C-alpha cells in the first residue's frame, strides 16, 4: 500500500527498493491515515448522479479500514431502502459503525428498489466512510460519504499535522423517497411534508431544494387534502457546471395523485 | 514516481476533523462519564495547498485505493487496523534488519564524528610519541 | 517526572494472578480439550515493596488512567490491544528512525572497543613501517 | 500513555523527549499492561460505599482495553439491575468477558432503579477490571473490580516480574436486594435466604455478614412464616477506619412486613 | 534443535493455496463490486521436497502446536494476528534494542570498509606530514 | 512460539539465546503462517476414524488464529449434528469463518449424538482449519480440515515462496448419516439418496463410494418403495495401507427397514 513522503517541496509516493537514510520516522505518530471525500475531486454529489455509483453484488464479503482524519463534506447520504415485499435491503450498522461526524446535508433516502444483491458496493473502486473508519459496503440508516484514503509520513517539521493546531458545525437532514433504487429506471421524490412531495431533477442543489421548501411552506402549497401532493417544478430556471467550494426565487404555480406543476 | 492531479477538479483548501490523543484535559472532561458524547470529541483545522500539498494527498489517495482494496480482499482480519504500525515495523527492517555495513549504500551509520576523533588523536602522536630520537 | 504516592492508603503487597505461556506443560496439560477448564490456567505471586515498586505503580496506575482514557476515547477499535507492541514500536524509531551519528547525544553506537583496535593497529606500524631508515 | 522504568533503584515516569540508550529493551515480554485495584488505594469498599461511584450515562461508547495481569482482590461486584417496570438495565456481557478471576468477596447486587441512562461508568475516571479486560462499563451479572491499569518497562534483571515463579483460592457469593439503585436515596438488604432480609449500613463488613448470617441461621431467626422478615441491627457494635491487609458476635433480637428489630 | 520427521508418512509434495495481496491486477478486478467472488479469490503453487523442507515443516508444525495452543489460551483476544509482526519487533529489539557495542558478540555493525578508508588515511601522511625533515 | 529458520541447507526451529546476524528479515513479508493438513502426515482420513479424534468439552473457550497459506486437502468434513431431541449441537460459524478453501471430498455428515458438551475440540491438540483461519473448535455446517500452522522466516533468496509464483479446482460432497455421534459405539450410513443407505466402514474410500453410488444408481438397486432400504456390502473386496498421494468393481446384490445385503 503506496506511502506519501515529501521530498523537494512536493509529496510524492515512496519506493521501497531504495528509500533513503535522510528520510527520518521517529515515532508513529509521524504516520497518519486520511480520509479524502469524493466531491473534492468534483464528482456530482446530487442524489441520483451518487446512487448511480453503488450497486447490490453477492458473494464479496465485506471489509473495514480505519483512518485517523476525515474532511469536513458538504454531501452525505442516509439509505434505508426496503425491497418491494416490506423486506430490509441493507445491513444494520455493525456495533462501532457511526454515521460520518462533519457532513453539510445529509441526503436521507427512504424508499424500494429490487436490491438483486446482499450487499451494497461503490462500482468505482471507491469507500464508504463512516466515524474513522472506511467500509467497501453501505449500512441501513447510517450516514456515510463517498471517498478514499491515503497514509503518508510527515516529516517531523510538520508532525503535528491535522493532529494538533472554529465557526461551528452546522448540519440539514433532506429527506426523500425513491422508487426502482439501483436500476436505470429509479424515480425520486423530495419531501416537504408527509404528502407534499416534489419531483426530482438532477441540476437541483441543496441551496435551491431549502429555499423550494421555504417557498411551497411559505406561500401555502403545502397539501390542505389528505391525498398525496406531487408537486414539479418549470424547466426555466437555468444554472449553466461550478463546484461547491468556489462561490433568490420569484414563481409561482397551478394546480392540476394530484400531478400539478410550477 | 511522483503524484499529478488528473481529477476533474482539486478543491485546494481541506477542512479537516480528527481526534486529539493529547493526555491535558480541562481537568474532568477526560473522565469518560462526563466526557463528550460521541458527536464532540473532534478537533478541527484548515491546511491550504502550500507545496501543492492537497493536490497532491488527493490524487494519492484516488491512486492508493485499488493496492488497499487488494490488500483488503486478502485478510480475514474483519476491521484492519495494523495497516500504519505495519508499515513503520518494515521501516526499521528496511534499514536495521541485517547487518549494518559503515559506509555501504544502505547503511543509516554517520561515522564524520568518530574519524574526526581519531585523526585528531594522530596528530597528538606525531609531536611526542614520534619525539623519541629528541630526549630531555 | 518520579512518581509520590498520594493515596489515603498504599497496600504494599501485590498478591498477583497472570497467564503462563510457558510452552513446557506437564505433557498433556496443553491439549485445550483436556486443558484447565476458563478459572484454573492462572499462576500466581507475591510481590513486597523493595525499592518502593507497588506503591509507585499503585500511584503510576492512577497517574496513567486519564492519558490512557483519552486514548481510548480517541479510537474506534473496540478492543485494544495494540498499546504494549506500539510502545515498542516507538521504543526502536526513536533510537534508530533515522541516522544514527556515532557519537551523538542520540546514538546507541558505542565504538569504544574499535577505537582501541586501531589505536593497537598504528602503535604496530611505529616499530617496522616507520624502520625505513634503519635497514638489514 | 505514560510508561513505568525503574532509575536510580526507582520506579518513575519515563520522559520520550530524552530516553537514554543505558535503557535496555530487548523483547516484547520485558513490557507489562497490570491491573491494580480500588482497595489497595484504601477506597471504601462496602455496597452502598462503591455503588456511589458509578453512575448512568448515554452517549459515550464502551470501549475495552486487555492488560496481563491483575491484583488477586478481596472485594468485587456483580450486578443484575432492572428498571421498574421489568426491563434489563445492564447489557449482557459481550463475548469473551467474564468475570475478574480472584475475589474473595463477590458482591452480588440485584434490585431495581431509575436508570437513566444508556451504560454505567465509573464517576471517577477508573475502569471495571474483568478477566485481562478493563472496560468503561458495567456489565449486567459479570463479576468485576474497580481499578487502575499500568504500563511499564522491567529490566531484564527483572524481567520475569509478574510472568514466571500457592495455600489456595476461596470465594464467597453475598446477596444483595436494592431499591432506588443508582440515586443518593437507595435502600439495601442483605440476603440471608428467601424472605429473611437484613436492613443494611456502610460500617458492616463482609466478615461480620457472614457471623450474622451465622447467628440469624444457626439462632433460628430465619422467618417460619411466608411472609418477608426484616431483620434490622442494633447501633450497639462498635469498630473505630482499619484497611483490610492491616489485620465475635454475643447479642439477640426482639420482633415486631415483619420489620422487627436486634 | 534441528527438525527430524517423526510422523507415519510425510507427503513431500505441498500443493498450496495463498491470497495476492499484489497491487498490479487486470484492471478492474480490484474493484470488490466486479471482484472475484470469496471462492476465487486464490492463487496456488507447487513446492517439491528440496533440502527437504516439506518434511521439515510438516515435523515444525506439529511441533510448535503446543507452544502455539498455550499461548492462545492465555490471551483473551477472539481471533489472534498480532503473532507475526510481534515475532518481527522481537527480532530488532534482540540486536537494536540496547546500546550496540561495535565489534562486541552481539553487535550487527560491520566496521570493516570503515578501517580499510583509515589505514588509507595515515599511509598518505607517511609520505608527506612526516616529510618535515626533508624540505624544498 | 517456535519460528523455522533455513540454516545450512535445512530447516530448524531457530533459538533466541543467540540469533545471529547473518540472518536477515528485510520485511515482513519475509515471515510466513503455513496451515499443513494432518493428511500429509498420514493419519486416517475415514469418516469415523476423523471423528474419533474429535470431542465435547465445557469450560474451554474457544480460539481463532490466523494463516496467511494452506494445503490443498484432499479430505475435508462438514458437521450438522443435532441432539436427539431436535436441539442444535455445534455453534454457528462465527461472521468472517468460512469453509476451507480447497478439498478434493467433503464428507457431509449429518446425524445425532450425545453431544455431552459446549464445544468441539481436536483430542490430539490439532486445529480446524477454515479459511485463513485456525480454530480450536468446529463450527455448525462450516467444512474444515484437520492441521496445524508452522511460521517461518523465508531468506530474501526464497522470499517469494507461497507469496508469489493450474490445471483446476475439483470438488464433491459425500453424504452420510449417523447416531450416536463422538462416543465409541456411533453408527455410520452413507447417502446415494433419500431413502437409498449404505452401511459404512473404515476400509471404504472415497473413490469406492462414489463408485458404489455409480453402481446402486447405474444398476438400479434404488429403493423403488417409499421405506428406507438399508444396503450392505460382502466383506469381500479387499485392499492390504497406501497413502493417498503413492498412486474397478463388478459384483452385485440379493435382498432380505429392509437390511439387505451384497
Ligand atoms: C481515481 O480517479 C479517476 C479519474 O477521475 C476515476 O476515473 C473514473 O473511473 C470510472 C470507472 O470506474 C469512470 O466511470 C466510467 O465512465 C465512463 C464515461 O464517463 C464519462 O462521464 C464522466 C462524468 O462527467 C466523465 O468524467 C468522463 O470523462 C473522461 O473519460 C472519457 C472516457 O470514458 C474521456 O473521453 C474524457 O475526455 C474524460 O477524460 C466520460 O466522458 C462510462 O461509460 C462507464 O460506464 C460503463 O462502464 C461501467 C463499468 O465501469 C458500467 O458499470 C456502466 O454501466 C457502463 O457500461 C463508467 O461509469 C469515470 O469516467 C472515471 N472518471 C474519469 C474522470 O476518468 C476513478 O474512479 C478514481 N478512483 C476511485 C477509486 O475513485
Ligand atoms: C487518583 O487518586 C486520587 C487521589 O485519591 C483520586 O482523587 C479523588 O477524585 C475524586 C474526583 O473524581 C474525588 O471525589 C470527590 O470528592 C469530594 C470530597 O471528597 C471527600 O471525601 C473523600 C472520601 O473519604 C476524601 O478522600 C476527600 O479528602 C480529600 O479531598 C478534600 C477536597 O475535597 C480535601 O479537603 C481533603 O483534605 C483530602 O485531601 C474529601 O474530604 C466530593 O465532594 C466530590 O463530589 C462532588 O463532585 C462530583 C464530581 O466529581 C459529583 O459527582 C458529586 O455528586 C459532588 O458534586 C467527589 O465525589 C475524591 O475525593 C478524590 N480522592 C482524594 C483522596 O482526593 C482519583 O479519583 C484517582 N483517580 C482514579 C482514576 O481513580
Ligand atoms: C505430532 O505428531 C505425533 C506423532 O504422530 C502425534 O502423536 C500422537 O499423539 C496422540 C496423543 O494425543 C496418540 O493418540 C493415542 O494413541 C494411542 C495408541 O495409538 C496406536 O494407534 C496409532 C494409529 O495407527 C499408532 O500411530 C500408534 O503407534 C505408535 O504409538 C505406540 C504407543 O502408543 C508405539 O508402541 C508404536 O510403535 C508407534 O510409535 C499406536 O499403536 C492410544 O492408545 C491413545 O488413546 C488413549 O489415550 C487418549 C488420551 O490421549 C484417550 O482419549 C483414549 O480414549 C485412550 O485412553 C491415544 O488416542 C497417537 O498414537 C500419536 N501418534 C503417534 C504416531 O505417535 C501428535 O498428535 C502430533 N500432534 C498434533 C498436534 O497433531
Ligand atoms: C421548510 O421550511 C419551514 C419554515 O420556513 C420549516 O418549518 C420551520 O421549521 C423550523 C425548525 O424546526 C421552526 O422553528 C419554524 O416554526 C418552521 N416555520 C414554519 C413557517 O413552519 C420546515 O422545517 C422546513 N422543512 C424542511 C424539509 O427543511
Ligand atoms: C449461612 O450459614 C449457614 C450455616 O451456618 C449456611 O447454610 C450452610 O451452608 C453450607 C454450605 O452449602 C452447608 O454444608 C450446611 O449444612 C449449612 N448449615 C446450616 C446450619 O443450614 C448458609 O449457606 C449461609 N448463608 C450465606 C448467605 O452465607
Ligand atoms: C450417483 O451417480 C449418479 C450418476 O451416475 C448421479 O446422478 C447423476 O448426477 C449428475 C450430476 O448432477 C447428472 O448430470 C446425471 O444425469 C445423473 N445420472 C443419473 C444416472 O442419475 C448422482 O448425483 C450420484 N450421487 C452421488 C451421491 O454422488
Ligand atoms: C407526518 O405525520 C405524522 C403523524 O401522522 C407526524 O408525526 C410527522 O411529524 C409528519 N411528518 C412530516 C415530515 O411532516
Ligand atoms: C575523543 O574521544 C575521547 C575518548 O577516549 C574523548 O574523551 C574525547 O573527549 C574526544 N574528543 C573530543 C574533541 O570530543
Ligand atoms: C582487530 O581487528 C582485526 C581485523 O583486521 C582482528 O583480526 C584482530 O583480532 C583485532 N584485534 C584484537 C586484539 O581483537
Ligand atoms: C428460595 O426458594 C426457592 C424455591 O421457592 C429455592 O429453590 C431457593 O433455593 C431459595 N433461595 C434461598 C437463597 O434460600
Ligand atoms: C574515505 O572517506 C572520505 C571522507 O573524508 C571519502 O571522501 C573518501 O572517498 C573515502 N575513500 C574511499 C577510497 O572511498
Ligand atoms: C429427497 O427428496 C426431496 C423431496 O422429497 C428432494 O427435494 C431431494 O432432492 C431428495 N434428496 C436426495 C439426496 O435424493
Amino acid at each position: 500500500i503506496p506511502l506519501g513522503v515529501i521530498h523537494n517541496s512536493a509529496l510524492q509516493v515512496s519506493d521501497v527498493d531504495k528509500l533513503v537514510c535522510r528520510d527520518k520516522l521517529s515515532s508513529t505518530n509521524q504516520l497518519r491515515s486520511v480520509g479524502l471525500n469524493l466531491e473534492g475531486n468534483g464528482v456530482a454529489t446530487d442524489v441520483p448522479s451518487a446512487t448511480k455509483r453503488w450497486g447490490f453484488r453477492s458473494g464479496v464479503p465485506p471489509k473495514v479500514v480505519n483512518y485517523e482524519a476525515g474532511e469536513w463534506a458538504e454531501n452525505c447520504y442516509n439509505l434505508e431502502i426496503k425491497k418491494p415485499d416490506g423486506s430490509e435491503c441493507l445491513p444494520a450498522a455493525p456495533d462501532g459503525i457511526r454515521g460520518f461526524p462533519r457532513c453539510r446535508y445529509v441526503h436521507k433516502v427512504s424508499g424500494t428498489g429490487p436490491c438483486a444483491g446482499d450487499f451494497a458496493f461503490h462500482k468505482e473502486g471507491a469507500f464508504f466512510l463512516y466515524d474513522r473508519l472506511a467500509s467497501t459496503v453501505i449500512y441501513r440508516g447510517t450516514t456515510f460519504a463517498e471517498g478514499v484514503v491515503a497514509f503518508l509520513i510527515l516529516p517531523q517539521a510538520k508532525k503535528d499535522f491535522f493532529s494538533s493546531h472554529s465557526s461551528g458545525y452546522y448540519s440539514t437532514t433532506i429527506r426523500y423517497q425513491a422508487t426502482g433504487f439501483g436500476t436505470n429506471e429509479t424515480e425520486y421524490l423530495f419531501e416537504v411534508d408527509n404528502l407534499t412531495y416534489v419531483q426530482l431533477e438532477s441540476r437541483f442543489t441543496p441551496q435551491f431544494l431549502l429555499q423550494l421548501n421555504e417557498t411551497i411552506y411559505t406561500s401555502g402549497k403545502r397539501s390542505n387534502t389528505t391525498g398525496k401532493l406531487i408537486w414539479k417544478v418549470n424547466p426555466e430556471i437555468d444554472t449553466t457546471e461550478w463546484a461547491f467550494w468556489e462561490t433568490r426565487s420569484e414563481e409561482l404555480s397551478f394546480t392540476v395523485x394530484x400531478x400539478x406543476x410550477x | 514516481e511522483a503524484i499529478v492531479n488528473a481529477q476533474p477538479k482539486c478543491n485546494p483548501n481541506l477542512h479537516y476533523w480528527t481526534t486529539q490523543d493529547e493526555g491535558a484535559a480541562i481537568g474532568l472532561a477526560w473522565i469518560p462519564y462526563f466526557g463528550p458524547a460521541a458527536e464532540g470529541i473532534y478537533i478541527e483545522g484548515l491546511m491550504h495547498n502550500q507545496d501543492g500539498l492537497i493536490c497532491g494527498l488527493r490524487q494519492l489517495a484516488n491512486e492508493t485505493t485499488q493496492a488497499l482494496q487488494l490488500f483488503l480482499r486478502a485478510t480475514p482480519e474483519l476491521r484492519t487496523f495494523s495497516i500504519l504500525n505495519r508499515k513503520a515495523i518494515d521501516f526499521l527492517l528496511q534499514r536495521w534488519g541485517g547487518t549494518c555495513h559503515i559506509l555501504g549504500p544502505d547503511c543509516c551509520i554517520e561515522p564524520h564524528d568518530l574519524t574526526k576523533n581519531i585523526t585528531d588523536k594522530i596528530d597528538q602522536i606525531i609531536h611526542d610519541f614520534v619525539d623519541k630520537t629528541l630526549p630531555d
